[PDB]
């Protein structure tokens, strides 16, 4: 089912293997050290293999997530395959420890054999103007688009400005729950039949 | 504006729309500050890295890989990671490894724990095309997306951006932009620092460059030894020199 759905959930708990299989995977984690965190050990437990067999995985990393991002990718059971650079500008076309950041970078693995997908439609580099801080440029949307137009997509951790049609949103700042593929709505009532995801 | 849909429209790649892409005193007391250029020819698989002396501050790694010969001997990472840096780099001293844009993002890590550095900086020369907006790529066979950027890694153990925006050079051209010495060298971490795989064309003041391409050496290890002696062991290379 097309249009934009979610789920407001302790990613934590939810069992997602209600969800089904999906083309690409997002996720934005808040990685350890004002919103909730989870530790490295939570991270590294998620249950991420069930929800691919063939495709591509997104991973936003910073700091020294950037290594832990790549032990969790490796984990998961993905190869990374390429590593998207965002650099940050104003409005007009200007870049806003040891180096002042000018970019963010996101992880792209691989797991299974993915078939059909346009590779290289894209290149590694976005160049986007910092709408919101601590907010994803909307471009990486588009490109995962034409990478993988019209598939099933899933997003860890996004917040309500991050629902997509084809992307089902996972996170807990989101209201209430809001299904419609006839798929998902039917295990999610088997799994929670009244409604409550608990730990 | 979507400068990705754009690139996907034109070619043209969203780099390309970047713009405008006292720190004159710090590059004057850098230039004081600098040692002699010194050069030496080796052939680093078969020399004995320990013969370089003394333990340096800084080292710049280049090795020549594969993915930079597109269209034209090649350093494995199976070979760069055998490399006994850990035996020439001071206990407290900086790496910038330049990893390419593939395996090595990840295999350079490797290098880095292995030789025993952490990473602190994440150094990307991002390429235009300015000028060929229609020639496009051959792409890894693993590749998702076209590659448009190279990752220079900033390993420790013990004013700048972390952006170097410059044109896409000739194909078969492998040398690696020389604004990342102006960014090491304004860091300001010591004097002694080295440059593996360097070749006649980055030999530079300050900088010992060691590798098999070179045509003339004039390395001499007292000699280099003598730039740092007392009382000059520590400084930064950002300070006037001692009378
Ligand atoms: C309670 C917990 C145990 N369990 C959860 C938490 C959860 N969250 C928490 C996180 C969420 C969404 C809901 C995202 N977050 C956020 C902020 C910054 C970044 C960094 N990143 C770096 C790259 C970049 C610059 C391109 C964008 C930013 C990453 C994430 C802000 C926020 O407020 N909420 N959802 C379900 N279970």
């Amino acid at each position: 089912l097309f249009p934009p759905q979610w789920i407001c959930c302790d990613i934590r708990y939810l069992d997602v293997s209600i969800l089904g299989k999906f083309a690409v995977v997002m996720a934005d984690p808040p990685w350890d050290i004002p919103y909730g965190t989870l530790t490295d050990d939570e991270m590294r437990r998620l249950n991420i293999p069930v929800l691919q067999d063939d495709g591509f995985l997104f991973l936003w990393v910073t700091g020294r997530a950037m290594e832990l991002g790549r032990e969790c990718l490796n984990l998961w059971g993905y190869e990374r395959v390429d590593e998207i650079i965002w650099v940050k500008t104003n409005q007009l076309q200007r870049i806003i420890h040891w180096l002042n950041h000018g970019k963010e970078h996101c992880l792209v693995g691989v797991k299974g054999n993915p078939q059909g997908f346009n590779q290289g439609l894209d290149c590694d580099v976005i160049v986007a103007e910092v709408r919101s801080t601590s907010h994803k440029p909307d471009e990486i949307y588009g490109m995962i688009e034409r990478l993988s137009p019209g598939t099933r997509k899933i997003e860890l951790f996004g917040r309500p400005h991050n629902v997509q049609p084809n992307w089902i949103t996972l996170g807990n700042q989101l209201d209430g729950i809001h299904l419609l593929d006839p798929d998902v709505v039917a295990r999610f009532k088997q799994r929670y039949p009244d409604g409550i995801i608990s730990k | 504006n979507d400068y990705c849909q754009h690139f996907v429209d034109t070619g043209h790649r969203p780099q390309n729309f970047i713009r405008d892409v006292l720190i004159r005193l710090k590059d004057e007391l850098i230039a004081k500050s600098n040692t002699p250029p010194m050069y030496l020819q080796a052939d680093i698989e078969a020399f004995d890295i320990r013969e370089l002396t003394p333990k340096f501050d800084v080292i710049l790694l280049e090795p020549p890989l594969e993915e930079y010969y597109r269209e034209t001997k090649c350093w494995t990472w199976d070979d760069i990671m055998k490399l006994e840096i850990d035996e020439i780099a001071a206990p407290r001293s900086f790496i910038f490894l330049w990893c390419g844009s593939g395996e090595g993002l990840d295999l350079g890590r490797v290098c880095l724990r292995k030789w025993g550095y952490r990473r602190c900086e994440d150094i990307c020369w991002i390429k235009t095309n300015k000028n060929n907006p229609g020639k496009t790529k051959t792409l890894d066979p693993k590749a998702v997306f076209q590659r448009t950027k190279e990752h220079c890694l900033m390993g420790i153990k013990g004013v700048d951006i972390d952006l170097i925006i410059t044109e896409e050079p000739e194909i078969g051209n492998i040398e690696k932009p020389v604004e990342i010495f102006h960014i090491i060298e304004h860091f300001c971490l010591g004097r002694r620092r080295l440059h593996l795989f360097g070749r006649d064309s980055t030999i530079r003041p300050g900088w010992l460059t060691v590798g098999p391409t070179l045509t003339n050496s004039n390395y001499n290890a007292e000699t280099y030894a003598s730039y740092f002696s007392a009382p000059n062991s520590y400084l930064t290379g950002c300070t006037e020199e001692i009378e």
